[PDB]
Formats: structure tokens, C-alpha cells, sequence
């Protein structure tokens, strides 16, 4: 029965966070299509 | 050129020595009032003796500030009273370096680290020292609502040195700018 | 009768509360669904 | 008041002749032989003379000091100025 | 202290003077900035801790404005 | 905004000084306020007499 | 006796929870612990 | 009946200025590791 919050908790906030992994992810393939796309004209 | 900054900041220091000591000595921090049923009497308490006038008479019957606090909140003041000694301390050990900027002391050579040195034995007072009146002040919020044996004030103002408490460290923060601008041009 | 052995009276019976589940996009939720897409269709506007 | 079992930081007590101390010495219930237990070993002076001095203890202590008393009693003191009493929990055993 | 920081190994050009210093801080507490910015790791530790002064400080500023609106606007005044 | 261009001369930065503290106030007032509509409204009649 | 009129029992009293003091971090009262740390895991993460 | 409306007191933003001074007590010490790192380079 002592189960009380009276806060904002990580679960209120969490997609946010989904974004923001998710956004590192398809940030880092990316920067590998666009580090294959500059050894392309290096060859 | 550089006699004339390097003399401001050291008068601005002996001020700072003069309104941190006029402010620690005084009891006149919070300018209080206390009605008793309707007869209201006139009181002020610093940071150590709480004095309240009696009626038409000599009147300044001081209590001591400790005692009267909080138990938790009587170890946090104990730290606001430690760091008040800090504070004077460690302008007393600025000011008096803030003499060495003087060329009738030691010497030019290495004395421009003598300089470097004394803004920030200014600083680090102060920033001790705003912390030492913020732990002050929400020590005594407590007192007015909730920690001494029924004497609550109807009045919780903020009475004279208490401005001349901020003044010093107006005037810290003044002196280390006119000993580092001339460090500069 | 003897002494009442327990005591008792009327008492009110409703359902227990249960998980507050937000749900994993309710950050979304102040702004309605139509708003945020519109967001995202005159961001795609004034870039152009 | 199984809540003043698991924790310790919260002093309670009872009235130094009384029924209700003579209850929780007789108890055979778990948490209730926790609270006669607790108002013995860990102890400095928990019990009160009478029941005036067991309510002066709350207002003084702050929180620190929980009473345990009859359910009229606790009612009446919690109506009366200075107000500074409430009835937490509920009514432990019946009487009459 | 940000004024007393940049005049040592912090540089090159010192540009952070107490008339720019006091300006940054003021960019820094209305939330606006400046296009000044410091560089070295002691002037950005004070540029830094200053910056979550100002965020806590204002969101303050908000909230309890929107406490006094939302009390004022709930104190319904006697009709019957 | 953070606009790139700054002032530079004393009678320029008191006008943006002064002028950023203007901007605190009104969209916190704004902010507050937009508050205590969502949050208590109050349908108020046309007609009262 | 007779039945019994009034029904009792044993009953804590504590004092009427007034407002403290306010924390020494009541700042971060709104999130909690579990956001500050994690927003900080958060802020490394996006920064390397 | 008796609920109010309240100012922010000192004690409720209390930390935020322990975090400001403290900030500022370790900006003044890694000022001197700095400058100690820069001289011996």
C-alpha cells in the first residue's frame, strides 16, 4: 500500500530518449555511407 | 598611472575590512517587532546574541543566537559562522597583500605574482563569503516560522549592516577587477 | 447475544487503482496528432 | 502501525498505566510483539506519565514522537486547538 | 570569475574584459547568448555551472507565475 | 533568437541589455498564463440581466 | 453491561504534517533520480 | 478552507546557488592545474 509517486518519472520522458538512441543510430550509418561515398573518389 | 589602480584596490579592500567588521560586531541584522496582548516592542538580532528592548527602560535582553535555533538547523548555522571567520580571514590575509602592492614594500621583482596572488585571496573570500549571509538567511526563515520556543517575530526585515553585509562583497569583487585590468594595460 | 466478538461497519468497495501506464509516446500528448504533423509539414514549408 | 515497525526513526509510545500498555505486552501477533519489544529495548524515556503529557510530547517533538491511545481520545484531541494532531492508520484491536 | 580566470593561461588575445565579461554572463542569464564564447576549461566550467543557474532560476520564474494565475483564477468569490 | 551580430559600445549594450530582460518577463508571462487557461477555465454567460 | 454504545480501539497519534523544510536539492524535486542520472548517461553518450 | 498561495522563498532555491559558488570554488582550482600544465610545457 506504500507505493506512492509524486514525481516525473523516466517512463513519462522515455520516447524521448527512444528518439535520441534512435537518432544516434541512424546517425552513425550515415557517416558510413558518407565515408564510402568520399573513398569512392579517392580511388 | 600605477600607483593610482593599484591604491583603489586597496582602498576598496579597507573598506571591504571596514563593512564585513561593522557588520560582524553589530546585532542589528533583522529589525524585528513582537506584540505581546497588543504591547509591541522593538528588537534586532545578529548572527551571535539575539537582544530585545524592554519596555521604556535600558532594555537589550540577549539571548544567545545558538540556542535558540533549530537542533538541525543549529549545525548548518555553525557552518555559516565558521565560514564568517573564513571570510574575514581570508580578506585580512587579501588585504594584506593587497599592502604589498604598495612599491614602498618588497620590490618590483616577483611582486607582479604578489598581485596575481591577491585578487584571488579577494575572491575566494567572497565567494566564501555570500555563501556565509545565504547560510545565514535561510537559517533564519526557519526561526521566524518554526524553530525558537514561541517568540515569532512580526516582523522578519532585514535592518541595516546587512547591506553593508552585501556592500563588502561588492566591494571584493570591485577591488579584484581594478588589480587585474591594470595587470592587463 | 454475548460481547461482539469483532466489530464492523459499512465500508465503501471500489476498484484498486492500477498501473499508470503513459505509454511509450506520452510526451507527444499535450499537442494533438494534427498539430504535429502539421508542425512537421510547414517545417518542410518555410525550409523550402 | 506496521510502519512503525519496520521503521525506527519515528519514537512511539503509550501511557505508563494503562490497558493499552497491558496489550502489547500479552500480544501474539508478529508486527505487535515488534512494537512492546521496541518500546523497551530501544529506549530512552518512550512512556509518559498520563495522557496530557503523552499529547505535550507530540507538539514538542516535532514528529519525532508518535502516541498511541484510544480511538476517542485521539478523535477529540484532534478537534481541539492548537489543532496540531491527526489519526493516522486504523483501529489496531476493538473495545468497548 | 570569469574575468579573473581569462587573464591567466586562458588567452593569442585575452577578450573576455570586465566589460565583456559581465556582458556574457547577462547574455547568459536572459537565455539569449552572445556570439563570444570561452575556450579555455576553467573559463568553461563557469560558463557552464552559471548556465544551470539560469535554467533552474527561470523555470522557477515560470512556473510560480503560473501558480499565482492558476490560484487567482480558482478563488471564486461567494454566489450563494 | 541568438542573433550573431552583437553591440559593442556601452549605450549599446545597456539598449540590448535592458531590452533582453523585456523578453524575460513577457514570454514567462506568456507561458504562466497559458497555463491558468488550460488548466481552470471559466465558461462565462453572454447575458447576466 | 449493555451492547456497547460507542466502538474504539488503539489508534496512532502523530503531529499534523505542516510543511518542512524545503531540500538542500529541492530544485530536482520535479524529476527524479532516475532522469538525472540518466539524462547525464545521456549527456556523454551524444556528446562522444 | 485554509489553503494559500506562496512566494518562492530562499530555502527553495537554496541548492542552485551552493552549485553556483561551488561551480565557481572548482573553476578557480583547475585555473591554477592549467596554468601548472601549460608552464611545464
Amino acid at each position: 500500500s506504500k507505493e506512492k509517486t509524486s514525481a516525473l518519472s523516466l517512463s513519462n520522458v522515455a520516447g524521448v530518449f527512444y528518439i535520441l538512441v534512435g537518432g544516434l543510430g541512424l546517425a552513425m550509418l550515415v557517416a558510413l555511407i558518407e565515408f564510402c561515398y568520399k573513398s569512392r573518389a579517392e580511388a | 598611472s600605477r600607483r593610482g589602480r593599484a591604491l583603489l584596490a586597496v582602498a576598496l579592500n579597507l573598506l571591504a575590512l571596514l563593512f564585513a567588521t561593522t557588520a560582524f560586531l553589530t546585532t542589528y541584522w533583522c529589525q524585528g517587532t513582537q506584540r505581546v496582548p497588543f504591547q509591541l516592542r522593538r528588537f534586532h538580532t545578529g548572527i551571535w546574541y539575539s537582544c530585545e528592548e524592554e519596555l521604556g527602560g535600558p532594555g537589550e535582553k540577549c539571548r544567545s543566537f545558538i540556542d535558540l535555533a533549530p537542533a538541525s538547523e543549529k549545525g548548518v548555522l555553525w557552518l555559516s559562522v565558521v565560514s564568517e571567520v573564513l571570510y574575514i580571514l581570508l580578506l585580512v590575509v587579501g588585504f594584506s597583500l593587497m599592502c604589498l602592492e604598495l612599491l614602498h614594500s618588497s620590490s618590483v621583482i616577483d611582486g607582479l605574482k604578489l598581485n596575481a596572488f591577491a585578487a584571488v585571496f579577494t575572491v575566494l573570500s567572497g565567494l566564501l563569503g555570500m555563501v556565509a549571509h545565504m547560510m545565514y538567511t535561510q537559517v533564519f526563515q526557519v526561526t521566524v516560522s518554526l524553530g525558537p520556543e514561541d517568540w515569532r517575530p512580526h516582523s522578519w526585515d532585514y535592518g541595516w549592516s546587512f547591506c553593508l553585509a552585501w556592500g563588502s562583497f561588492t566591494c571584493c569583487m570591485a577591488a579584484s577587477v581594478t588589480t587585474l585590468n591594470s595587470y592587463t594595460k | 447475544f454475548s460481547k461482539p466478538f469483532m466489530s464492523l461497519g459499512i465500508s465503501i468497495m471500489i476498484k484498486k487503482p492500477q498501473k499508470s501506464k503513459p505509454g511509450v509516446f506520452s510526451f507527444l500528448d499535450p499537442l494533438a496528432y494534427e498539430i504535429w504533423m502539421c508542425i512537421v509539414f510547414a517545417y518542410i514549408g518555410v525550409s523550402v | 502501525a506496521e510502519d512503525l515497525s519496520k521503521q525506527t526513526e519515528i519514537a512511539y509510545g503509550t501511557l505508563d498505566s494503562g490497558s493499552t500498555k497491558e496489550f502489547f505486552r500479552r500480544s501474539k501477533i508478529a508486527v505487535f510483539d515488534k512494537m512492546w519489544t521496541y518500546m523497551r529495548s530501544a529506549e530512552p524515556s518512550v512512556f509518559v506519565r498520563t495522557t496530557a503529557e503523552g499529547v505535550a510530547r507530540v507538539r514538542k517533538s516535532k514528529g519525532k514522537y508518535a502516541y498511541l491511545l484510544e480511538s476517542t481520545m485521539n478523535e477529540y484531541i484532534e478537534q481541539r486547538k492548537p489543532c496540531d494532531t491527526m489519526k493516522v492508520g486504523g483501529n489496531l484491536d476493538s473495545k468497548g | 570569475v570569469l574575468f579573473l580566470v581569462s587573464r591567466f593561461s586562458p588567452y593569442s588575445t585575452n577578450e573576455f574584459g570586465i566589460f565583456n565579461s559581465l556582458w556574457f554572463s547577462l547574455g547568459a542569464f536572459m537565455q539569449q547568448g552572445c556570439d563570444i564564447s570561452p575556450r579555455s576549461l576553467s573559463g568553461r566550467i563557469v560558463g557552464g555551472v552559471w548556465w544551470f543557474f539560469t535554467l533552474i532560476i527561470i523555470s522557477s520564474y515560470t512556473a510560480n507565475l503560473a501558480a499565482f494565475l492558476t490560484v487567482e483564477r480558482m478563488v471564486s468569490p461567494i454566489e450563494s
